[PDB]
């Protein structure tokens, strides 16, 4: 019964309800890297192992 | 004109923030005017008395419904207000957060 | 007084006894879900005028003392004043959140 708790919502709200997305946000360009040593940068294309 | 300083005296406790540091005086000054029209004393009482009831209550209507986004009958404006002060309690009875199932025992009605 | 001449203007425009009243749907005038209103600066500031007006007038329809006239009088001038451009009055109109409010300039 802290999850079976209820809490009052102010006069104007009886209920209120929520959902939570585990967004895998995963590698891109355009998206920012950098290094310790202050080079900071956008990923600016993705090359094959051999464009490289 | 023989009264505009306990006028003062009695508006400036309401004054408090409520609206503003100002305007509940004036609203006083104008609760006066039937006050000195039906100043009774032929009863034999005091205008201390009679402005500490009827000034006082034109005092506290001048920012109740008066200067609102919204009014009501009187009962249903200050009855929001018997709610706020019997919270009092509720903050360290209960003594944590409000609850409305704590202020059904307190008002002994239902909540709806 | 050239410029008034040759434009149109008059010399009682300095000295107002109207106040106009800014249009509800430019400080939009609705009720909100969580049963709350839009009663935001550019509506409150004219509650305080309205309010302060509506006293002065009374005062003046009953020949009140000329005190609480005089104080109503310099009342209204501040809350037309501070409506039209808040704080340059050497003092702001606020509310609880201790904030000015949003004036017309």
């Amino acid at each position: 019964r802290k999850i079976t708790q209820g809490d009052d919502l102010a006069p104007g709200v009886l209920k209120i309800v929520k959902v939570y997305l585990a967004v895998k946000r995963r590698i891109q360009p355009g998206d920012k890297m950098a290094g310790r040593h202050g080079n900071k940068g956008v990923i600016s294309k993705i090359n094959p192992i051999e464009d490289m | 004109e023989a009264n505009l300083r306990l006028v003062i005296s009695i508006a400036k406790k309401y004054t408090n923030r409520g609206l503003q540091f100002l305007d509940l005086i004036q609203e006083g000054n104008i609760g006066l005017m039937k006050a000195v029209d039906k100043f009774e004393y032929r009863r034999g009482y005091k205008f201390s008395t009679y402005a500490t009831w009827w000034i006082r209550q034109a005092i506290t209507r001048s920012i109740a419904d008066q200067a609102r986004t919204i009014r009501i009958p009187v009962h249903m404006i200050e009855t929001i207000n018997k709610l706020n002060r019997i919270s009092r309690q509720m903050l360290q009875e209960m003594g944590r957060e409000p609850t409305p199932e704590e202020l059904a025992e307190r008002m002994l009605m239902p909540e709806d | 007084l050239e410029a008034f001449v040759q434009s149109g203007n008059k010399p009682e425009w300095m000295i107002l006894t109207v106040l106009p009243v800014l249009p509800p749907d430019l400080r939009p005038l609705v009720p909100l879900d969580g049963g709350r209103f839009a009663t935001s600066d550019l509506n409150d500031l004219y509650r305080r005028v309205i309010n302060r007006n509506n006293r002065l007038k009374r005062l003046l329809d009953l020949a009140a003392p000329d005190i609480i006239v005089r104080n109503e009088k310099r009342m209204l001038q501040e809350a037309v004043d501070a409506l039209l451009d808040n704080g340059r009055r050497g003092r702001a109109i606020t509310g609880s959140n201790k904030r000015p409010l949003k004036s017309l300039a």
